[PDB]
């Protein structure tokens, strides 16, 4: 038994040339891949990418390792990846990426007697994906993974998913705390630089992020403060320190709400959807304080000199108290019915 | 297939990778050419930028000529380790990565004349000193110089493949940039001088212009409506003495934090940027306020306000200070006034 | 040297490529593991880092030796010579051997070919935690390990007596849990390559619930007690009550960011969140109610709104804190 | 020159790195000691430090006796892999760092005898279990762990170079703490038992105590300062409700922001530190002084203050409150009376 | 011509023993060393350490190395360096360091017909340095770098600074946002330990401290609080709205400032400069403050039973006016001629 076995071994790597590709001067060879997706996970605004856990598996026929006799397909120690031919696949967004080392190189060689050879490798990659953030925190990005031969051009190595659609699994069970991955999907091409045609692969999700978080952080915070800078409208326009002090806090609270959002952000130059909201609920607490500068102004600034009247003190006061509420529930109405 | 690997192994037979090509009788020369995949982001901090490449060499070796069946042979990239190649670095680079996912990402290839074609997929982080003093109305040039090792310029040389300012070219989608445009790149050539000889350096200046968006949001926007804030208790009358003082001292502590928090992300320069100015100017409007307050309160004789039924003429009743009726036009005169002095001053630089 | 001699002849056409029993019979791997700490629990990340002795014995029929020696007790040098499995972590997303001053390995052989291999390991594993019942959550830890390339029919794993092994716990690095016990199971796992023995452990963790009523619980209630202060301020108090109203408002909201900033971002309801929502309801209320009083008493039983107020809001902040504790505590 | 060359080249030949000298003969002996050129800084939150070593040790192999125009050959790190070494590794270590700038930091020394010296230069982070119940105020004996991994004690047992006191020196120049002094060291020895065997363990605790003075600054004083202030309010007429009120909340969310900002330094433990305590009664104080101007408001009939001229006969007016003059002096005497047995507490224990 | 090249380099490696240093059992080898600094940065005060990158070059004489009929110096591929002996040179306060390793390790050997070395590497390095910031931000520091040798004794070697103090070169070309280098410092000594006397060169660097930064972050709003302050002496005594809420967000203003600057500094034990100011700031405000309880209280506390008068509140209160600003000035004054 295992006298064969490594009696066969030998014989394949003896005289095995590293250096050349199978078919190498001829045909292109065929690399299939399947992708098992481990896990998802820091999916970054801030640094504008996404880190992936994969068990990478690539599938090719080299007619040198082909053995007989041996009605098994041998799953060898995968040092020997070291003295065999193997693709040299890469990503092109990849920032930063390694394969894992414990306990050993998390990596599989395994022979069939054809000569075909699965190569496993288990990687965290963190790939680039840049992010349109002007919908954010109802955007849905679109993060993906391009699959390359890097000196090999279509001449000399095709790639294909092995399974077709079924060639990336695990998507189903990834749990992203702020995303759900509506959709992925699986594209085949071949890309072309100033050196040659390159067979690309390229794998996309869709995330669309989740809401809910939003709601309890920034939206029902905004909207607390924008309803309480009402109650100035139902307080005496004598009481200027409370209408005042009422007036300030809540113009202050609202830049408070922004910067603890602000802080956890790239700094992008355009104006996000939660950046709207926030900037409306400030005009909104701003006119409220700005509403008792008027009045104050109407009655002691005009008052000696002797659509709401705009000369009577409490008309203006009455008028607030249908205007602001009706007006914010309008633009909260426009504003979700545009963004959700 | 033995045909092609005797042909590697005659070429590998007392080849010495030590020696560069032409050692002892010419200058080897090194065609270079970078493709970037992505210009990664810009960092005011460090002072720094990523960048990704796929960075080109080509130079020739007599040693490596062949005839066989093929006019260039593609090989892996573990055959460029068994000859000699260029070492270049990255004159301004602070940590690069040459990736090697899943495998070494470089490609050598032999053409049967023995001239070489060696890339590499790098991402260099590379120095951008930054002149801060239009910040965030600035823009930068931040160099990618690299050039030989050891070899100095009697050796080993270096010249763009193409024109040179075909040379460096940049992919339409590959821009990580957030809140920078790269509006070009200059590519030029030089000689450079160590204490070890006289070198060759290519050079690549990526002009980017900061994008405002982010700090008008964030900084200039707040700083205008707390000034705006500020002038509002002009228009209280002047007997509102605790709400007109919670007015300028609320303003002013707002001020304070915006200055304060308006600087993070930068080094700390010892100049004044132009958002310092704009802060510095926003400050004396809201800090002006409260003293004008603090003047006008100085001159109420009465503690009262007016009580909405008994006629002034002119008990007794304090009238509108006039300091007051000219802090209403003055101060939102000045403010827009100032604004647009200093918005015609940098986005015309 | 005699043990130069055994180590020489065990090595004379051996090939690390092959897996003993290639063509037999699957390889059969006994697994041990010493927890020397359970690091912290990173709720952010969902990870959590382990430090463990791991313990592999196998058989080996090509070390056998016959001689006065009955085991070849050895260093690490060796570990690279023989065959070793290639069992991996499965949920790790970070782990890495110990190299100081040298490779923290084991390697000893016993005539009968009998190989103990013993290896020092960090491993940043994977841990999805539900967070619902935050900060009175409760989760189980796991920890996969398996055969990277050998299927079930190559490589079978197997518990030992005593499989993991924990030492004094009071020395790990466990400050927002208490380890409260472990279980480890065999399962088969179903791949694109073949069918998987996976190996499992456990780690039961209750959060403890400190640290949270420092930093929110109690902040929290005070805000929501700081605001029925108001109740008893005199209804004349214009700017008293309306600035002591609305500030309590105002630090309520700074209050609910700092209480999810040691969390991912989920979006769900936890019972952190629950709580600083309905103090928020409270703080809020106050405000609201002495804006209904001024407004019905000045800027016109409900005159009477201060005294019902003075016991209506502890007693329904009181009910609110005894449903709330109650159901978190001993129901679902 | 090829004198040494033979000597080396004779001394590994036949030798076999994977047994330890004296196997099956003897216990191999290995004697150690550490120099500690800095003491890193403590880390709370991690609950480990960083210190920086030259790890020496020393032991016979017969194998590497030699004879030669020297006694002791001072040779390249590169020797050492090729002869046995101890496999020590800290019991309780984290990521440790061996250090390769420029070159291996390690030297190896064979004399003719075949003593052999081996020192390398490590910086060794190690986990140091806290018990933060006195903080900040508290001290920790921070372990070191050493001893063989694959070696039990009939095998491999490590002593101490010199006396065990004298044998873990630290540098006088190389203190890189900063809220901590190190006291001294306590050096031992013992065994360690596991299911593979018994193993000698090397042991030094390092006994440092916390400075207290960075806490004074940051927490103690602004808690300090925020009671002081609301205890003010007891001097105001007891009608500006509005300015005693904002005495009160003011203190409240500042004792709320100082809490909240106390613990930041430390790892979220479970338990109260004595910080916490303190800041809890700081809270108690300003919150009652708060609950006492509300029952001083609670009893104030009269929404005018004394206008100044009117002589109270002992219109009306209301009185001085007698809640208000016992508050003068009894918040200021309790916290008095709490800061003294707080301190005599903590800094005599 | 290339081929004598070849055959004399390869006769050199020859029976080499990179085991021994050169002069092996004799004279203990000289080691030249210059440094062409590239880059100082990441001065930091809460990791105590900064970042340099530089040119490292040693200079030594190997006889072994000696070739005769090729008059040039070979610059030889870096990878040739791990067949020659080298210096175990080694820097004692470096927490992290590496050679550069893009496009290749940025590595130079340069062999001389003589048989000298030129062995450069370009490094960059994490020395430790513990900064005394009694004075910060108007302090001076000194960082440096330790060379050594770790394994070699002045028995079996020596260093030198080639070139004298012209050996550093580009320190006058750095440029820190922060800092400016006032002088470098060459120093070439011997330290020992239990294994015996080491040569040691060490490479200092004095940095003086920018101080425009600081005006503007801490140093101006705490003096613009300061006379914001002041504002409440001229206010009524019976405003007591008005001077606390004057006088309480003043000192709370001082906590704000106090708070940024507290949080991006190391656990400092002892009192800087910059607390010394601060603390200095939060006195003004809080006796200011402290002068309106005092008003408050001879009004309406001693007013009804019946140098400023301490009577009057109107004089207590003019004569605020005048204290306070000039005790602040001579505050400033004494405080900036100690620190500058
Ligand atoms: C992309 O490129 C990067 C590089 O840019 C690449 O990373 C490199 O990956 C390779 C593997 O593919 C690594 O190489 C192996 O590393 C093994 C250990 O790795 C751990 O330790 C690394 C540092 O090791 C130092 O210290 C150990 C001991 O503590 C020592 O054994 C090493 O030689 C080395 O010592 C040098 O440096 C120290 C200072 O650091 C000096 O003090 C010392 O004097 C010496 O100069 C560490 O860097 C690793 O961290 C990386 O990787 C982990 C994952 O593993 C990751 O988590 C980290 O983040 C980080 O990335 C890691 O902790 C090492 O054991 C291997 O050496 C074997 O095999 C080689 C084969 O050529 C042989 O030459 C060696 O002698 C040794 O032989 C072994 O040794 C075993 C252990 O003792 C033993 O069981 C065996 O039996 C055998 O023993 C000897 O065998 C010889 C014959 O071979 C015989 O003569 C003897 O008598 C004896 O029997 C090998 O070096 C490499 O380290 C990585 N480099 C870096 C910078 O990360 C990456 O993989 C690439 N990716 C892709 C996708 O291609
Ligand atoms: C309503 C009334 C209410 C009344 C309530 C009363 C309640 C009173 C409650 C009082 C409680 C006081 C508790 C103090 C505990 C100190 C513990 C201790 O040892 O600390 C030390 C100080 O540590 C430091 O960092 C020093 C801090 C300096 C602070 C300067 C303030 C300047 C003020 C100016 C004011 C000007 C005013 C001008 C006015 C015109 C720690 O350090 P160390 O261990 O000693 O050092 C050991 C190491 N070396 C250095 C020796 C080698
Ligand atoms: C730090 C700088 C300090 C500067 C201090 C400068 C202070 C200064 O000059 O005050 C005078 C006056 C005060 O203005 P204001 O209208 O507020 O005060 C009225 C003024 O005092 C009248 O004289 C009073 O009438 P009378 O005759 O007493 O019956 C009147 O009494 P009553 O109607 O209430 O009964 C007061 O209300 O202001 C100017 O003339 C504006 C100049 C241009 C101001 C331009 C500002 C941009
Ligand atoms: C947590 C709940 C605490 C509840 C505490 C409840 C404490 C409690 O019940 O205090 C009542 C009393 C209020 O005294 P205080 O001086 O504040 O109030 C005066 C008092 O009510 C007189 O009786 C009034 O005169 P009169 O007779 O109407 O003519 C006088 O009116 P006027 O002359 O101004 O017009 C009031 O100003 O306090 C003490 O005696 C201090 C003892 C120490 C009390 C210490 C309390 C901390
Ligand atoms: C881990 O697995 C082992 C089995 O591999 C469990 O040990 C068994 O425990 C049951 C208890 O009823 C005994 O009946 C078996 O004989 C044991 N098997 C052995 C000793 O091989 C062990 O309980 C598991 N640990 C857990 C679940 O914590
Ligand atoms: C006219 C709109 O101005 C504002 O909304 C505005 C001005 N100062 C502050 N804000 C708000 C809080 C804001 C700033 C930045 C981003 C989002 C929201
Ligand atoms: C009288 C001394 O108290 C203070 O300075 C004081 C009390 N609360 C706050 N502060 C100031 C802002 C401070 C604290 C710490 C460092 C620097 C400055
Ligand atoms: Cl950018
Ligand atoms: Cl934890
Ligand atoms: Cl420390």
């Amino acid at each position: 038994n295992m006298s064969f076995v490594k009696e066969t071994v030998d014989k394949l790597l003896k005289g095995y040339d590293i250096r050349l590709r199978p078919d190498f001067g001829g045909p292109p060879v065929c690399v299939g891949m399947n992708i098992d997706i481990a896990s998802i996970d820091m999916v970054s605004e801030v640094n504008m990418d996404y880190t992936l856990t994969m068990y990478f598996q690539q599938y090719w026929r080299d007619k040198r390792l082909a053995y007989s006799g041996i009605p098994l397909n041998l799953t060898l120690d995968n040092r020997v990846a070291d003295q065999l031919w193997v693709p040299d696949t890469y990503f092109l967004n990849d920032k930063k990426s390694f394969v894992h080392g414990v306990t050993v190189k998390n990596r599989m060689i395994r022979l069939h007697p054809d000569g075909t050879v699965l190569y496993g490798l288990r990687i965290t990659t963190t790939a680039a994906c840049m992010m349109d953030l002007r919908r954010y925190p109802l955007d849905e990005q679109n993060c993906t993974l391009e699959i390359e031969s890097y000196g090999y051009t279509t001449d000399d190595i095709e790639f294909y998913w092995r399974g077709g659609d079924k060639a990336v699994t695990g998507v189903e069970r990834i749990e992203l705390p702020q995303f759900s991955i509506v959709e992925h999907r699986l594209v085949s091409r071949n890309v072309v630089f100033a050196t040659g045609a390159y067979p690309r692969l390229s794998l996309s999700f869709r995330l669309k992020r989740n809401i809910g978080y939003f709601i309890l952080q920034t939206y029902m915070p905004s909207i607390l403060i924008t309803i309480l800078s009402w109650v100035s409208f139902w307080i005496n326009y004598d009481a200027s320190a409370a209408r005042v002090a009422l007036g300030i806090t809540t113009v202050l609270t609202m830049t408070t709400i922004n910067t603890h959002l602000r802080e956890t952000l790239p700094k992008i130059p355009y104006v996000k959807a939660i950046d709207m909201y926030l900037m409306g609920c400030f005009v909104f607490v701003f006119l409220a304080l700005l509403e008792y500068a008027f009045v104050n102004y109407i009655f002691f600034g005009r008052g000696p000199q002797r659509i709401p009247d705009l000369t009577d003190v409490n008309a203006i006061d009455r008028w607030s108290r249908i205007v602001f509420p009706f007006t914010f529930s309008l633009f909260n109405l426009v504003y979700w019915l545009y963004y959700v | 297939t033995t045909v092609f690997t005797r042909i590697l192994d005659r070429l590998l037979d007392g080849y010495d990778n030590r020696l560069r090509p032409g050692l002892g009788e010419r200058v080897t020369e090194v065609k270079t050419d970078i493709f970037v995949t992505s210009f990664g982001p810009v960092s005011d901090h460090d002072m720094e930028y990523t960048i990704d490449v796929f960075f080109r060499q080509s130079w020739k070796d007599e040693r490596l000529k062949f005839k066989g069946p093929m006019t260039v042979l593609r090989l892996n990239n573990l055959m460029a380790s068994k000859i000699w190649t260029p070492d270049t670095f990255f004159h301004n680079g602070k940590k690069s990565v040459a990736h090697n996912m899943t495998m070494p990402n470089k490609l050598l290839r032999i053409t049967e004349d023995g001239t070489l074609l060696y890339t590499m997929r790098l991402t260099v982080r590379a120095e951008c000193p930054m002149h801060l003093e239009d910040f965030p109305m600035d823009a930068h040039a931040c160099p990618l110089k690299f050039g030989s090792y050891a070899y100095t310029r009697a050796e080993v040389v270096y010249e763009w493949t193409r024109e040179p300012a075909r040379s460096v070219v940049v992919a339409e989608d590959g821009s990580r940039l957030n809140q920078y445009d790269l509006l070009g790149q200059t590519v030029d050539s030089g000689i450079v001088q160590s204490s070890t000889g006289e070198y060759v350096v290519m050079t690549t200046h990526f002009h980017l212009k900061r994008k405002i968006g982010y700090f008008v949001i964030q900084t200039y926007l707040p700083c205008i409506m707390t000034v705006i804030l500020s002038q509002v208790s002009f228009w209280l009358n002047r007997e509102s003495v605790p709400a007109r003082t919670v007015f300028g001292v609320t303003t002013v502590l707002t001020m304070t934090t915006l200055s304060i928090s308006a600087r993070n992300s930068l080094p700390k320069v010892a100049y004044a940027t132009a958002m310092d100015w704009f802060i510095a100017v926003c400050y004396a409007f809201v800090f002006s306020a409260l003293i004008e307050f603090a003047t006008v309160n100085y001159f109420t004789k009465r503690g009262y306000a007016w009580d909405g039924k008994s006629v002034v003429p002119e008990k007794t009743f304090n009238s509108v200070s006039k300091i007051d009726r000219l802090s209403r036009i003055a101060f939102p005169l000045l403010f827009g006034i100032f604004n647009l002095v200093y918005w015609a001053t940098y986005l015309n630089r | 040297g005699d043990v130069t001699v055994i180590l020489n002849n065990l090595l004379e056409g051996y090939d690390n490529k092959l897996r003993p029993d290639i063509g037999v019979k699957p390889t059969l791997i006994h697994t041990d593991m010493y927890v020397n700490s359970i690091g912290p629990v990173n709720a952010i990340n969902m990870e959590y880092t382990i430090d463990i002795f791991f313990a592999q014995t196998w058989y080996d029929r090509r070390l056998k030796f016959n001689s006065t020696i009955k085991v070849l007790r050895l260093n690490s040098n060796m570990v690279g010579k023989i065959w070793i499995p290639d069992t991996f972590f499965r949920n790790s997303k970070k782990a890495d051997a110990h190299w100081i001053t040298t490779p923290n390995r084991m390697l000893r052989i016993w005539n009968d070919g009998r190989v103990l291999y013993t290896l020092r390991l960090t491993i940043d594993a994977e841990c999805q935690l539900q967070l619902h019942n935050f900060p009175m959550d409760e989760h189980s830890c796991p920890l996969e390990f398996s055969s990277y390339g050998y299927p079930r029919e190559e490589i079978v794993y197997q518990w030992k007596r005593s499989s993991v092994e924990v030492g004094d716990t009071r020395s790990w690095r466990l400050y927002q849990f208490s380890f409260v016990g472990l279980r480890n199971t065999t399962e088969v796992v179903k791949t694109t390559s073949g069918d998987y023995v996976v190996m499992s452990v456990y780690f039961d963790l209750s959060r403890r619930m400190g640290y949270f009523t420092i930093q929110t619980y109690i902040p929290c209630t005070l805000i929501v007690v700081l605001s029925w202060v108001s109740f008893w301020i005199n209804k004349d108090a214009v700017p008293a009550r309306t600035s002591l109203g609305i500030t309590t408002v105002l630090t309520m909201t700074t209050l609910s960011t700092i209480a999810r900033k040691s969390l991912p971002k989920v979006s769900y309801v936890t019972a952190m969140d629950l709580f600083v929502s309905v103090c928020f309801i409270f703080v809020f209320s106050a405000l609201v109610e002495y804006g209904t009083l001024h407004y019905f008493v000045s800027n016109r039983r409900i005159a009477k709104m201060d005294s019902y107020a003075r016991i209506f809001f502890p007693t329904a902040f009181c009910l609110f804190n005894l449903v709330y504790w109650v159901s978190y505590l001993y129901l679902g």
